[PDB]
């Protein structure tokens, strides 16, 4: 009931760049295994101790922030359900440490080498230290995205990455069909350590604020290629693909000439003897069939694309210089005619790109037969071990292939046009793709003249402009009445609508925003020119009322890059002399001393408490009545009507109910059961016309933050960590997740819309530690046994597609008391249910702001050699007090206060009550306080 | 009883026997893992002798039982801690606490 | 699925006969030149004797002794014999099948790359 502070360290994470994954028909690999080393540790710095674990990470949820977040702070490998390390000790995965009875039972130290494996066909991640291997792996776990090896660490700690054989050499043998981590390298590029995520980059200038990142998919490797051959081309296969044929025979022979190959009437490679040696080609060969389906493939293919096939002026073709001839050719070879095409018809950027598309799906067919026959990806190639390093798909290839497979298809497309062809050509992710940064509230300005400057390192999708104190985060900048931005992408000033303006931008040019409160007009200036409208006028906006101020901002797109300056020192701001020196306009903070906070849009979804004044949904407080229970209903104001959203609803209870330390076992009501019972109900009613097939009930974990709009039952995260003896045989056996629902469908199976309304009461006993779901007085197969010391908060996600559609219900049974109990201590042996106003329904959104730290991590990462592969090291010392709330277990900044301004008055009336409770020299109490507010929160 | 579990290697062979003055640094948190000592904030080691009985007989145990320079997690009990009587403000009537000790400099 | 499974190349003193039969069981489209390679154990890969469809064999420096290598495309099979055995003949032999005819593509890369290479045997001299 009362906010906790503590002093925490900032932990940061380290990947190698290497992503693996599987899926039905990918062309990677199932097997992987990779080692890291470690130099220097230096325990206990900083008065906390040191953050060091390795292990794997997955590219869709595993997303840490220099922030506290969840827990106490300090997230790392394995504080969520996306990751799984190992400290020495524990094996860490949904911030929970499950000791594991290794050889060495030691915490990482120098000179300690780790081993990681990772196999794909049955899920399991192992961990091996100095040759021993440990006793507990990590099993049943999602598949879903793509892995990546990872290293978490705090200040003072120096690492090595033995990567393959290429970067590094491995101290011990990899298991037998392990392939090293160096070999999933993509052709495209090189290796390289870098964070996982940022905002933020270090640059000449000053700080790059960074967007999104575009990440690959574990669908990416799988080929899609199109059925080609079903489709036949007979006008064309009669007569046009022989012509194709011979002259893909003559620019065959003139090839092989061109070559020393030389001219031998039985194929001898050795000597280069050519098996034909015939300028006309013989058409009884079969090589000549193969030939014929060449030519007939390449036409259906076109024909199945939307290329239109045609014959134009042939006669034409027939008619040019067809024979042209080098007097080099062979004696035994004729006149091989080279048609020339390209000087009567140029290939058209159309054609180039026809041509682009047919190597693409002639490549994308061989890499399927590939598939179907069990090759893999390497980045060496192997032919007896199934190792292919072009088999990726065709956007993943090298130029250098791509040009080997378009050669050919470039001359026969010539062909094509010298005979003239007639071919013509035919809600989570959102927030993923922008990201907002703007300054602390704090800053607002009211009047004057004002100028900060943008600079667009890499030209792309940003929008900078001024904004409101009350911007949300989830809308775009300009889509409504609280920014006045600018789109320099694509020349468009954007109020509450976009209009055109001035010109689009180029890379390293720098825009100037200046906003004139006395005469509520906002410039742009481009390089120092003021940027012109249609109608002339100089100012993008004029008659701007002044409101209750105004705040620079800016927005970036995915892998966007852009520095901004607000004008703290005038001898970095360019162009300020050109325009707003002498027109009156200051730099923004211009005399303050410390550099102005900003805050910026986080994309981790949470739990908010439902708005009363949200248009499309609304909670009604029903109260109890002789024969029902209180309750809480759920229903739709703008259902049934033109301008209305329809989408999944993900919804909890704002209080959870906890299990008991140690699981001690364990009509008319008997008091002795009512008194000595420890089960609780807790219902959920689903009205009629609502489908049950669209209701989940259950109960969620504090760390839930899936917004997926399509969830299904089987999307939940899980794992079971299994520990087992020296002899390998398992004594331990624990599942991790994060929802225990059930489905309304399964109810509703064993049965259009029904009359009744579905009643599904779920049973939970805080002491055995189990949960049971029963349906209309029914008894289900559905059980779940949780470990202790677990709260869980009860929870619906549901899809509306009714007027009236949930009804949470806080009632009690025969024998069962109600669910205040639980939730509340002073009403612990209270049998009458009620609802005190802190009960509440909260829903899921997506976006929030966040604040930026003011000083971050510098680590610093190269690469020594072959010998010793590449190397981490951080060793600067960084702290930051966090302020925790006790039910929700998860911790936040104790500077975010300076804007919530209700958890700041709430907390400064703890300190008074704090002073108030050891006043007057009450020294015992004074002495008992030291326990929560110690001498080194005090100084810092 | 107080459970005695190593988290790094210690010097070894170095137990203190009854008499001597020891310095640790130690943080002590209840089972639910919430902190209430932590001598590295104070920026000073815990001193404290044995045969005295001036620390619970659990923490006195504890450290006995381990030897130089090994940091050691002791589990205790509240039958071997303040337990019922706890402490106002500070510890439950009823919690087991967690403390790790590294004990280094025996004297 | 082309799968070229092949069976022979026994052990047996210098001068013997050695029967190899390989079959190639899949796809009726793309069934041409099916040839065989040898790699002695810790030694790089040669290219032996390979027919095409029609009865066109394409020689290398590997063909020497007493080598007669026939194949009929009714059921994709070769039986190849060998009737001089020297100790420097020990090798593992695989049998592989590919669309390019008489060792030649008219694409490039793409044909290359496309090979369908089956299980093999061992063939081992005293």
């Amino acid at each position: 009931l009362l906010l906790q502070t503590n002093l925490i360290n900032y932990v940061t994470s380290i990947r190698p760049n290497i992503f693996v994954g599987r899926a039905e028909g990918s062309t990677q690999y199932g097997k992987w295994y990779f080692e890291v080393m470690v130099d220097e540790v230096v325990p206990f710095l900083t008065a906390q101790a040191t953050h060091l674990r390795v292990g794997w990470a997955l590219t869709e949820g595993y997303s840490p922030y220099p922030g506290g977040g969840e827990g106490w702070g300090g997230n790392g490998v394995g504080d969520d359900l996306y990751s799984y390390g190992f400290d020495g000790l524990h094996l860490w995965t949904g911030h929970v440490a499950r000791p594991v009875t290794s050889p060495g039972q030691h915490l990482l130290a120098p000179e300690d080498v780790v081993s990681c494996c990772l196999d794909l066909s049955v899920p399991s991640i192992s961990f091996r230290i100095n040759g021993c291997p440990v006793q507990g792996v990590f099993e049943a776990f999602n598949l879903d995205g793509l892995f990546f090896p990872v290293v978490s660490f705090s200040a003072g700690v120096k690492v090595r990455f033995l990567l393959g054989g290429r970067h590094g050499e491995f101290k011990f043998l990899p298991p037998p069909g392990y392939a090293p981590c160096h070999e999933a390298v993509l052709p495209r590029e090189r290796l390289r350590l870098e964070p996982i995520k940022e905002y933020r980059r270090e640059g000449p200038r000053g700080p790059h604020l960074v967007g999104p990142s575009r990440c690959l998919s574990h669908t990416d490797f799988v080929p899609c290629p199109v059925d080609t051959v079903q489709i036949v081309l007979p006008p064309h296969l009669e007569r046009i693909r022989e012509k194709l044929a011979e002259n893909i025979h003559e620019l065959w022979a003139l090839t092989r000439i061109e070559q020393g190959w030389t001219y031998g009437p039985v194929r001898d490679d050795n000597k280069r003897l050519h098996p034909c040696l015939v300028n006309f080609h013989s058409l009884p060969e079969p090589e000549r069939n193969y030939n014929l389906q060449m030519s007939g493939e390449t036409l259906k293919t076109l024909l199945a694309l939307g290329c239109h096939v045609g014959m134009a002026d042939e006669k034409a073709e027939d008619n040019l210089k067809k024979t042209k001839l080098p007097k080099t050719y062979m004696m035994s070879n004729g006149y091989k005619p080279a048609p020339l095409d390209l000087s009567h018809v140029r290939l058209t950027p159309a054609q180039t790109t026809l041509v682009d598309r047919l190597a693409e799906n002639g490549h994308n067919v061989w890499a399927r037969d590939r598939v179907a026959q069990g090759w893999s990806y390497s980045a060496v190639q192997d032919i007896p071990a199934r190792r292919n390093p072009r088999l990726v798909p065709y956007r993943l290839l090298d130029e250098a292939t791509k040009r080997s497979n378009r050669d050919s298809l470039c001359q026969a497309v010539r062909t094509l046009l010298g005979y003239g062809y007639n071919i013509e050509p035919p809600n989570q992710s959102r927030w993923d793709r922008v990201r907002i940064f703007r300054a602390e509230k704090s800053y607002t300005v009211q009047s004057g003249r004002w100028y900060f400057e943008f600079e667009a390192v890499t030209t792309g999708e940003m929008r900078v402009g001024w904004a409101r104190p009350e911007l949300r985060p989830d809308v775009e900048l300009g889509a409504d009445e609280l920014a006045y931005v600018f789109n320099g992408h694509r020349g468009q000033r954007w109020h509450l609508g976009s209009e055109p303006f001035g010109r689009p931008w180029q890379s390293g040019d720098v825009v100037g925003c200046m906003i004139d409160l006395t005469e509520n007009t906002i410039i742009f200036t481009l390089n120092g020119e003021v940027l012109m409208s249609d109608s002339g006028s100089e100012t993008a906006f004029r008659e701007i009322e002044i409101g209750d101020g105004f705040l620079p901002v800016c927005s970036l797109g995915p892998g966007q890059v852009g520095h901004l300056n607000l004008g703290q020192d005038v001898s970095s701001l360019r162009f300020f002399a050109i325009c707003g020196l002498q027109e009156g306009f200051e730099p923004f903070a211009i005399n303050m001393q410390r550099p102005v906070t900003t805050w910026f849009s986080k994309s981790l979804p949470q739990f908010e408490p439902v708005p009363p004044e949200h248009p499309h949904y609304e909670v009604a407080r029903m109260d109890g009545t002789v024969d029902t229970p209180p309750c809480l209903r759920l229903a739709h104001r703008t259902w049934g009507s033109q301008n209305s959203l329809v989408e999944m609803l993900f919804l909890r209870l704002s209080l959870p109910v906890q299990f008991h330390q140690h699981f001690r076992c364990t009509n008319r009501d008997d008091p002795e059961i009512i008194l000595n019972t420890t089960t609780y109900y807790y219902s959920v009613r689903v009205f009629a016309g609502q489908e049950p097939s669209c209701v989940w009930v259950g109960w969620v974990t504090p760390d839930y933050h899936q917004h997926d709009m399509n969830f299904d039952l089987s999307k939940v995260r899980a794992v079971t960590v299994t520990m087992g003896d020296e002899q390998g045989n398992v004594h331990s056996s624990l599942k991790c997740s994060n929802c225990y629902m059930v489905w309304g469908g399964d109810f509703v199976s064993p049965g259009r819309i029904s009359h009744t309304d579905l009643v599904i009461g779920c049973l939970v006993d805080l002491a055995t530690g189990l949960m049971t779901f029963t349906a209309n007085g029914k008894e289900s197969n559905t059980f779940f046994q949780v470990e202790p010391n677990t709260k869980l908060f009860p929870a619906v996600f549901v899809l509306p597609t009714h007027q009236n559609v949930i009804q949470f219900e806080l009632g009690k049974q025969k024998n069962i008391m109600p669910l205040s109990a639980a939730m509340f201590l002073s009403e612990r042996k209270n049998p009458a249910p009620q609802c005190p106003p802190r009960l509440e329904v909260q829903m899921l959104m997506p976006v929030s702001w966040s604040r930026m730290p003011n000083h971050f991590l510098q680590v610093e990462t190269r690469r020594a050699g072959e010998r010793l592969g590449w190397a981490v090291q951080c060793q600067d010392p960084l702290t930051m007090m966090a302020l925790h709330i006790p039910e929700e277990n998860r911790c936040m900044d104790i500077l975010e206060l300076s804007e919530r301004l209700d958890l700041q008055r709430f907390h400064s009336h703890t300190l008074r009550l704090y002073r108030a409770v050891c006043a007057l020299g009450n020294n015992r109490v004074a002495h008992a306080l030291c326990s929560h507010v110690d001498q080194a929160q005090l100084l810092h | 009883g107080v459970e005695i579990e190593t988290i790094s290697p210690g010097d070894g062979r170095t137990f203190p026997k009854k008499g001597q003055t020891c310095v640790v640094h130690y943080t002590g948190m209840l089972q639910n893992g919430k902190k209430f000592d932590s001598s590295r904030d104070r920026n000073k080691p815990f001193k404290f002798r044995i045969g005295k009985q001036e620390v619970i007989k659990g923490f006195e145990e504890g450290a006995a039982q381990m030897s130089l320079g090994q940091r050691a997690k002791l589990t205790c009990t509240p039958d071997v801690a303040y337990g019922a009587t706890g402490h106002p403000g500070v510890i439950p009537p009823n919690a087991t606490l967690i403390f790790d000790v590294e004990l280094l400099n025996l004297e | 699925q082309v799968q070229l499974q092949e069976s022979g190349g026994g052990l047996m003193q210098a001068g013997g006969s050695l029967r190899l039969s390989c079959t190639a069981s899949g796809s009726i489209f793309s069934i041409n030149s099916m040839g065989w390679y040898r790699q002695a154990p810790g030694k790089q890969r040669e290219l032996v004797a390979t027919i095409t469809s029609g009865n066109s064999i394409n020689y290398a420096d590997s063909v020497k002794g007493r080598f007669t290598i026939s194949r009929d495309n009714a059921k994709n099979t070769v039986y190849l014999q060998m009737n001089s055995l020297k100790p420097e003949d020990t090798a593992v032999y695989y049998c592989n099948a590919d669309r390019v005819p008489n060792g030649y593509n008219p694409w490039g890369t793409p044909n290359d790359e496309y090979d369908y290479w089956g299980q093999g045997t061992q063939v081992t001299v005293s």
